RNA sequence: UGGGAGAGGGUGGUGGAAUUCCCGGAGUAGCGGUGAAAUGCGCAGAUACCGGGAGGAACGCCGAUGGCGAAGGCAGCCACCUGGUCCACCCGUGACGCUGAGGCGCGAAAGCGUGGGGAGCAAACCGGAUUAGAUACCCGGGUAGUCCACGCCCUAAACGAUGCGCGCUAGGUCUCUGGGUCUCCUGGGGGCCGAAGCUAACGCGUUAAGCGCGCCGCCUGGGGAGUACGGCCGCAAGGCUGAAACUCAAAGGAAUUGACGGGGGCCCGCACAAGCGGUGGAGCAUGUGGUUUAAUUCGAAGCAACGCGAAGAACCUUAC
């Protein structure tokens, strides 16, 4: 609708969902999808297939905006990360590159109990 | 089968089409080891197909089988409390076993009074792309993938 | 395995306390701002301990990075 | 005197990563969470993404199997103030030493007082699930507290559960830090395996749990009990000290052979799975339980009792 051509694809993988966001060359989102955006409602969202689908939903909706080439950026380490990547590559969009940018503190905040017991 | 890998036993070729695949179908038809009666039934069927069809029954038989073979199916597997229908490929060996089994089952579900008619008509509707057999095959494949979400539990 | 070559053998006579020689210091950081382990640096308990001090100093100055993005996956 | 290594301590600065919140942008319907869910958050536009700001707390990689400290403990980086300690020279004093009741000081976490500060986390607590219940485990919230300053408290599995000092008694191997004529010798630490020896074993073994001397502390069967009383200390919570009546024949340590595990690794069996045909449904036959009976003879009782003893009950048999 605005014609952007080339941009960024952000994969936010986690153990509960995969949410993809495509943005213009400088971070502003164009479209987005996720296990919830598509059918899946609960546990299924995490699954890699859902990731695959969301990834495709994202690209498809992005090509409408005239997208063609993307720069992928992966954040997260969920059960479905690597699938969204293979999804975008076969989506039609050209994967110019892949980069893992998962945030990691240099030891800041006391984690939730669920994420402790970690020496 | 905890030790070996129980090898598939070979069957004696057909006394007519000299086909092993035929003896097989005959075995499924057979009940109470009445292999004669089984044989007759199948043959009168190849005959009834010769009738309503100007094609060699052996070719119809094959085609039919082929259409009823499921190339995918769901298998249950317990993981984390609940059981999940995991779809997975279906070995050639089992496809054959499944196709023939269903043909006879579907055929005996039919309305025609005579056994031979049933196998005949089922065999035809089969090579055509219809019939209760082909449905089972389809209801199965539809079942698979309909659970593709769990395809990562390869099994 | 850790056998690509040790960063020490791959260098020449250099001052481990020179926090400005980003030219060489940089060769001690991974494909990320991360300080390489002795198995890779080829340095010693004492040498390695001084490097750290130096690197961190360069990081404060802006000459060296604290972290970088992995390029693949 | 000359040097050395160090998260040893105190003070003041300062850095980047992340979380939360706030502002702007862009974007749209879900996010989050679980075994599965719901509570919860989101069209007053959340989640995901970019930019800006605020604030508190902690310090990734290097980190080790490492280093420092009397113990408790101590991890960005920089400066200052300061403790301990190791080595070389063989220079000075001339037994000035060791231990150490009481005293004094230090003393993790939680907790207390006064005043600050609160990002994240989180006793209580408020809810959602689970469950037979679930005042729990899992999930969404959340106050004290966690952080700082001053005072307090003085406890711990404060552990090497091993008091301090000195002398003596094979060696191998890895490691940290000095010195050397830098194969490798030397000194001080940290580990492992082991001579002799020691030990109930397990194990310890120049970093003794060996062989010895010095001094301190402490034990004397279990329960009652770290309780009661008393004293001292404390704002409090409580701390230190610490019994008795009554009662038991044990309480314990190490190791052995087993059995067991919702421990691990291998591996079998119609064990499951894959199949094909059946039985719990009908009528009937037969055994049984239960009722009933003058008697319904007796035994068999999960598997491994139930068409079983009975491979022949009308009288006989049968014991009723
Ligand atoms: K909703
Ligand atoms: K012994
Ligand atoms: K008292
Ligand atoms: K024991
Ligand atoms: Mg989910
Ligand atoms: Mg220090
Ligand atoms: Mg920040
Ligand atoms: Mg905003
Ligand atoms: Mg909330
Ligand atoms: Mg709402
Ligand atoms: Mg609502
Ligand atoms: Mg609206
Ligand atoms: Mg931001
Ligand atoms: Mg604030
Ligand atoms: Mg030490
Ligand atoms: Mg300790
Ligand atoms: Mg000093
Ligand atoms: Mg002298
Ligand atoms: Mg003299
Ligand atoms: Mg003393
Ligand atoms: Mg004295
Ligand atoms: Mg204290
Ligand atoms: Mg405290
Ligand atoms: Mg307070
Ligand atoms: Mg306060
Ligand atoms: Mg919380
Ligand atoms: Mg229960
Ligand atoms: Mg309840
Ligand atoms: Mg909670
Ligand atoms: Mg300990
Ligand atoms: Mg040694
Ligand atoms: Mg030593
Ligand atoms: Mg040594
Ligand atoms: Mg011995
Ligand atoms: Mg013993
Ligand atoms: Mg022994
Ligand atoms: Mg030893
Ligand atoms: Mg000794
Ligand atoms: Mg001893
Ligand atoms: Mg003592
Ligand atoms: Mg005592
Ligand atoms: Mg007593
Ligand atoms: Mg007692
Ligand atoms: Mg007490
Ligand atoms: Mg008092
Ligand atoms: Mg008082
Ligand atoms: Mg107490
Ligand atoms: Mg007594
Ligand atoms: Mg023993
Ligand atoms: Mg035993
Ligand atoms: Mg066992
Ligand atoms: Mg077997
Ligand atoms: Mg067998
Ligand atoms: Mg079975
Ligand atoms: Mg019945
Ligand atoms: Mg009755
Ligand atoms: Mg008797
Ligand atoms: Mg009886
Ligand atoms: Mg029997
Ligand atoms: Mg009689």
């Amino acid at each position: 609708k605005r014609q952007v051509a080339s941009g960024r694809a952000y994969i936010h993988a986690s153990y509960n969902n995969t949410i993809v966001t495509i943005t213009d060359p400088d971070g502003n989102p164009i479209t987005w999808s996720s296990g919830g955006v598509i059918g899946y409602k609960g546990s299924r969202k995490g699954t890699p297939y859902a990731a695959q689908l969301a990834a495709l939903d994202a690209a498809k909706k992005a090509m409408a905006y005239g997208m063609q080439s993307v720069d992928v950026i992966v954040r997260g380490t969920g059960a479905g990360r690597e699938q969204a990547i293979r999804a975008l590559q076969a989506s039609g969009l050209q994967v110019k590159s892949i980069v893992d940018d998962t945030p990691v503190p240099h030891n800041g905040c006391r984690p939730k109990k669920k994420f402790r017991k970690a020496s | 089968a905890r030790r070996r890998r129980a090898e598939v036993r070979q069957l004696q070729p057909d006394l007519v089409y000299g086909d092993v695949l035929v003896t097989a179908f005959i075995n499924k038809i057979m009940r109470d080891g009445k292999k004669n009666l089984a044989a007759r039934i199948f043959y009168d069927a190849c005959k009834i197909i010769q009738e309503k069809t100007g094609q060699e029954p052996l070719k119809v038989f094959k085609q039919a089988v082929e259409n009823v073979k499921p190339r995918m199916e769901v298998r249950s597997r317990r993981v984390g409390g609940a059981n999940y229908q995991v779809p997975m490929e279906v070995s050639p060996r089992r496809q054959q076993s499944l196709a023939l089994r269903w043909l006879v089952q579907a055929a005996n579900q039919r309305p025609e009074r005579r056994a031979a008619v049933r196998i005949a008509h089922e065999l035809m509707d089969a090579a055509e792309g219809k019939g209760g057999a082909v449905k089972k095959k389809e209801d199965v494949e539809r079942m698979a993938e309909a659970n593709r979400a769990y395809a990562h539990y390869r099994w | 395995p850790s056998r690509k070559a040790k960063v020490k053998a791959t260098l020449g006579e250099f001052d481990l306390r020179d926090y400005r020689n980003v030219e060489v210091l940089k060769r001690f950081l991974s494909e990320t701002g991360k300080i390489l382990p002795r198995r890779r640096t080829g340095l010693s308990g004492k040498e390695q301990r001084i490097l750290a001090k130096t690197i961190k100093r360069a990081r404060i100055l802006g000459l060296l990075p604290f972290t970088e993005k992995l390029v693949r996956k």
